């Protein structure tokens, strides 16, 4: 039997010191944005509303993001298999959904606000209550969605894979923790109802809300509405193109029957981008909310 | 527990009063308020598409206006008229309407409520800027006789005085024989304020 | 499947 | 005319009236001050046992 | 040669007003105790009105508290329990004073409807209902205090008071003298007597029998909005726009203390003493209120913790609390 | 003028139903929780049931529960209880009894005129139920009740009504010191923890009647037996 033995530091020095430093700089963005945020409206008792109450519920969720996600999935892809124990591959696996879906699901209850107090200008404004019940309800539906990634996952014993502990002929074998499923067709049916309620959904709502937001405005055009349909473009094109190649990625895995090596490639090589897209998508956000929301600026 | 039988009975009127309370400020809230300006206070309501109008007149009050106008901070807009004929009258009251304008255009208070502007006497005014020259009221005016010439630098003299040009905005317009322009464009102007504290009252703007 | 292709977590 | 006249009467009755020192006034401030001073809950807190609003 | 009479009797009373003063509070207190720091919390809030605050008054079980608001309401709150007893809504929205009975049950609002309207709260229908409307005033009401069960005066923004019999309606007499708009007015403890502050910068101390001025003080040199009476009755404080304070004697008919910061420039709204007229409580424009040591003139402490300008406060009877109620649409009471 | 008039009463079988109505007119109904108050034909007052303002709250005694049903409409001011499966016992004349709840009131002010219906817990003693009295002399009438009526507010909730030949009940003192509008001053009240009393000074020939003690601390309300004076 052809057995495969693979170095405990999968990777070479440049290219690990590479996803290192790729790495380092969005989390350090995410954690200074996040925390300067909450700093920021936590100092000021005035600002209360119910649009700074999401606002301070998004950089939460990124900044459980930017701590449960990018060095556990660095430290992944830097030391081959998976060393933590299958108590704590079920906990990450719980928590780095719920901190993503929560951070997803902010935006739009953000844009809903803004399209109902723009459009709608003599309708009454949502009150307290009712914003906090929709920040239980989002979280409800996050643990809804991803109790099962916490339910299946298990870490499983390689027999065809080996490491050597780079000394002493130590011949440990991989541990593997992955999603286990009765059926390929149950992973696949998990993977799209994630990508619906994850990225279609939000991405239609969002859109559709900013434009009508933006036929509103327009009906000569001053350079605050300008600023603000350019901005409302940035969102909506940054949501789309940071969160398509990781989707692309995983539903290319799940759907289309590739030989090894470029699943290999793909699983090594290309992964490791669509992560930092996706994870510096998150971390973004607290600055374009705290930067170009004139509350903030003062 | 730690509640008598009439104690909680207590809370629940006091519950019910503060469901009246709510209903009756959501209900109020519905509506715009503007204050005229050109026994106690006069009040005047009118509904115009689906938006209940309530003008406040503070006329007949002998008492200075320092003491009472914070009171109404809060309206939507204020609504200042001024008529084109007083440009000759003296009891020179031209120049003493341009300094009410520019008084109330600069109070603290009216730091950001707009002003929609109505000028009145038109039909008098045109028949009598051929009679009263203009230069009686504006020494450096430097124009011909036209009273469409001569409304419009009055209508420039008057918006001038605009030192808020951020924040408040000045709409104006001109009397007319239907009532239905003039309260369609208050109507717009209210509109427009309203759309833009909303805008500020959000994130963006 | 099931072989170690270094699939990482999905998120 | 009429006016100025109930003026310097008002002025003038205003005038003819008593006063006492100072020294007298500031006394008499102080021994009120002094006297009622311990029935004070916001000078001296009371305990919270005895306390309505606590 | 009346305005040199005038001249003349102004200087002569200025002579025996110097002559009179022989020493200052500074001088003959310097050697007490301060009172210390003062710390006074927030122990109830009241949040149910819309609108801002406009006027409050105690009642003499210190535990019902009515309150008047610009979105024509006024409420009657229970101290203890933050419960909301009554809820009465006024004619006219635009409401800047109230008062309540001392025997509780009337209460009475006005505003710049040059009315005071009086309301009873003992019904055998159960709810509460307009018993009165005392019109007569040309200008906008300051302020009212229910000197009797069926007494009420009253004070205008046409320079004048009036002391009005509810049952017949009509006022019985009328003080006049004050040169601007009359702000507040303060009721002595025997009743026997009041004092009234207007726009002209000067207080006025009247006589309810006769219904005469006895005594004019002219210290300040702004309009004053606030005016309160020591506990003694033998002297009486006032707020103006100046950001000073100023504690006058009736007996001495002079000024006896100033209350001042350089740090403070907002106009003061509102004044009240403590129970023993140790502490000196003046509300500012800005959103947090002051308490000064009313023997020393010296800075006690601050209450704060206020979103906007705090509009009307007051304390109670048995100095237990002090409530306080801002633009911001929220009473505080503090202990 | 305060009315309250009950209607809906007669001779039933039985096994049978019945509806009983009370109109309000002069007053706020709106403003007011309602009360049931039953009386045997030789006997003392019991209540029935309770519906508070806006039908926030309803409470029904143990005997009458799941068979009676109270309920209001406050747009024709009436009040009305549906009672089913009547019994021998069920027998009483039914009062319309109006109580406000809010800091320094007076419940059970006012009573009805009562509708007689014929078919065919803390505890308060009235100390006796008999006393002959004669004109000018002080008079004292004294209960007591099983629990102690002192709340930690320190409120004592302890009713004094009185009950003329053929009349309603009426309120002589509420919360056991507090005097009722329109009841003459030498009525007193006075108790300590279970015991209590009402004073009555110089007397006259209006205060023959019957004298009951109530409580309100707990809502299963108690009425004492009732003390008649001669």
């Amino acid at each position: 039997i052809n057995i495969t033995y693979v170095n405990y530091y999968l990777h070479q020095p440049q290219v690990a010191a590479i996803f290192i430093i790729s790495y380092f700089l969005i989390f350090f963005l995410c954690m200074m944005g996040n925390t300067v945020v909450c700093f920021i409206v936590m100092r000021n008792k005035h600002m209360h509303t119910v649009t700074n109450l999401f606002i301070l519920n998004l950089a939460i969720s990124d900044l459980l993001v930017g701590i449960f996600c990018m060095p556990i999935t660095l430290l992944d892809n830097i030391i081959a298999g998976w060393p933590f124990g299958n108590t704590m591959c079920k906990i990450s696996g719980l928590v780095q959904g719920i901190s993503v879906a929560a951070s997803v699901f902010t935006l739009v209850a953000i844009a809903v606000d803004r399209f109902q107090c723009v459009v709608y200008p003599f309708k009454p404004k949502l009150t307290i209550k009712t914003a906090f019940v929709i920040i239980m309800i989002i979280w409800v539906l996050a643990i809804t969605i991803m109790s099962p990634s916490a339910v299946m996952l298990h870490v499983q014993e390689e027999k065809y894979y080996r490491v050597r502990l780079n000394s002493q002929n130590k011949t440990s074998p991989v541990y593997w923790c992955r999603e286990d499923w009765p059926n390929q067709e149950m992973r696949k049916i998990y993977t799209t109802v994630l990508f619906a309620n994850i990225y279609l959904a939000p991405l239609s709502l969002i859109v559709i809300m900013y434009g009508r937001i933006g036929i509103s405005l327009f009906r000569v055009v001053s350079r605050k509405k300008q600023k603000i349909i350019k901005m409302l473009l940035i969102v909506a094109l940054l949501f789309i193109l940071s969160w398509l190649p990781l989707w692309t990625l995983m539903m290319l895995s799940d759907y289309a029957d590739l030989s090894p090596n470029e699943l290999q490639i793909i699983n090594i090589y290309i992964y490791p981008f669509a992560h930092w897209l996706a994870f510096g998508n998150s971390s973004v956000n607290p600055i374009i909310y705290g930067f170009f929301n004139e509350n903030f600026r003062r | 527990c730690t509640l008598s039988a009439e104690d909680k009975a207590a809370v629940e009127r006091s519950k019910m009063i503060d469901r009246n309370l709510r209903e009756d400020g959501e209900k109020a809230a519905r509506e715009v308020k503007l204050l005229l300006l050109g026994t106690g206070i006069v009040e005047t309501h009118f509904t115009f598409k689906d938006l209940h109008f309530k003008m406040f007149d503070v006329g007949g009050q002998r008492s200075e206006r320092k003491k009472w106008i914070h009171c109404f901070e809060g309206v939507t807009a204020i609504i200042f008229c001024v008529a084109l004929s007083d440009y000759d009258l003296v009891l020179n009251r031209m120049h003493e309407s341009m300094k009410l304008f520019d008084s109330i255009c600069n109070n603290k208070w009216f730091t950001d409520t707009s002003i929609i502007l109505f000028l009145n006497k038109k039909d008098l005014f045109e028949e009598k800027i051929k009679k009263s020259p203009l230069t009686i009221c504006y020494p450096e005016y430097a124009g011909s006789n036209t009273y469409e010439e001569a409304a419009a630098y009055i209508q420039c003299q008057f918006e001038d005085l605009n030192k808020r040009k951020d924040t408040k905005e000045i709409y104006t317009h001109f009397t007319c024989a239907t009532d239905t322009k003039n309260v369609q464009f208050v109507f717009d102007a209210v509109t427009d304020v309203i759309i833009k504290n909303n805008l500020k009252d959000c994130g963006l703007f | 499947s099931q072989a170690f292709l270094f699939q990482p977590q999905r998120f | 005319i009429a006016q100025a006249r109930k003026l310097v009467e008002q002025l003038k009755m205003e005038a003819n009236i008593d006063r006492i020192k100072v020294s007298k006034a500031a006394a008499d401030l102080m021994a009120y001050c002094e006297a009622h001073a311990k029935e004070d809950p916001l000078l001296t807190p009371v305990p919270a046992s005895e306390n309505p609003f606590r | 040669q009346l305005r040199q009479e005038a001249e003349q009797l102004k200087n002569q009373i200025r002579d025996a007003r110097k002559a009179c003063a022989d020493a200052t509070l500074s001088q003959i207190t310097n050697n007490i105790d301060p009172v210390g720091r003062i710390q006074m919390r927030t122990r109830r809030t009241l949040r149910g009105h819309l609108a801002k605050i406009y006027a409050m008054h105690w009642g003499t079980d210190s535990r019902l508290l009515v309150s008047a608001s610009q979105d024509g309401k006024l409420i009657i709150w229970d101290s203890y329990t933050t419960n909301k007893v009554h809820a009465i809504p006024l004619r006219s929205s635009w409401v800047m004073t109230c008062a309540y009975a001392p025997s509780g049950n009337y209460v009475a609002c006005g505003g710049l409807d040059n009315i005071c309207s009086i309301y009873n709260l003992k019904t055998r229908e159960g709810n509460v209902r307009v018993s009165r409307e005392l019109a007569g005033h040309t200008g906008y009401l300051s302020c009212c205090r229910f000197l009797d069960d069926n007494q009420i005066v009253t004070s205008s923004g046409d320079t004048t008071c009036a002391l009005w019999d509810i049952e017949t309606g009509q006022q019985t007499t009328t003080f006049t003298g004050h040169t601007g708009d009359v702000m507040s007015l303060s009721l002595a403890p025997d009743t026997r007597l009041f004092v009234s502050g207007a726009c002209d910068a000067s207080a006025k101390l009247w006589d309810v029998r006769e219904g005469m001025c006895r005594q004019t003080f002219t210290g300040h040199e702004s309009d004053i909005n606030a005016i309160c009476f020591f506990p003694n009755g033998n002297a009486f404080a006032t707020g103006s726009d100046d950001a000073t304070c100023r504690l006058f004697d009736l007996r001495a008919d002079q000024e006896l203390m100033t209350y001042s910061h350089d740090n403070i420039i907002c106009g003061i709204t509102s004044v009240s003493f403590s129970k023993s007229g140790r502490l000196l409580l003046a509300g500012y424009d800005d959103f947090n209120c002051n308490v000064w040591d009313a023997l020393k003139a010296d800075r006690a402490g601050v209450l704060a913790g206020h979103d906007n300008r705090v509009s009307c406060l007051g304390v109670t009877d048995d100095g237990m609390a002090v409530a306080t109620g801002s633009w911001d649409s929220f009473l505080k009471i503090w202990n | 003028d305060v009315q309250l008039v009950e209607s809906g009463g007669g001779l039933v079988q039985p096994g049978g139903s019945r509806k009983l109505s009370c109109s309000a007119s002069g007053f706020a109904f709106s403003s007011f929780g309602m009360h049931w108050v039953r009386q045997a034909p030789e006997k003392g007052l019991e209540w029935v049931a309770y519906i508070s303002s806006g039908s926030g709250t309803i409470y029904y005694a143990d005997t009458v529960k799941g068979r009676f049903t109270i309920s209001r409409d406050d747009p024709k001011n009436t009040l009305f209880l549906q009672m089913t499966s009547l019994r021998s016992e069920d027998t009483a004349m039914y009062y319309c009894v109006r109580s406000i709840y809010y800091y320094g009131s007076s419940p059970f002010d006012f009573w009805g005129q009562g509708t007689t219906l014929t078919v065919s817990d803390i505890v308060m003693t009235q100390a006796t139920s008999s006393v002959p009295v004669t004109p000018g002399e002080s008079v004292s009438i004294s209960c007591r009740s099983s629990k102690s009526l002192l709340h930690s507010n320190g409120n004592t909730y302890l009713y004094w009504f009185l009950q003329r030949p053929g009349q309603s009940p009426q309120l002589l003192i509420y919360r056991m010191s507090n005097l009722a509008s329109g009841v003459p001053d030498r009525f007193s009240g006075s108790g300590s923890g279970t015991a209590f009393t009402l004073t009555i000074s110089r007397l006259e020939a209006e205060d023959v009647g019957v004298y009951y003690c109530m409580q309100h601390l707990e809502y299963p309300l108690t009425f004492g037996a009732g003390t008649k004076l001669e």
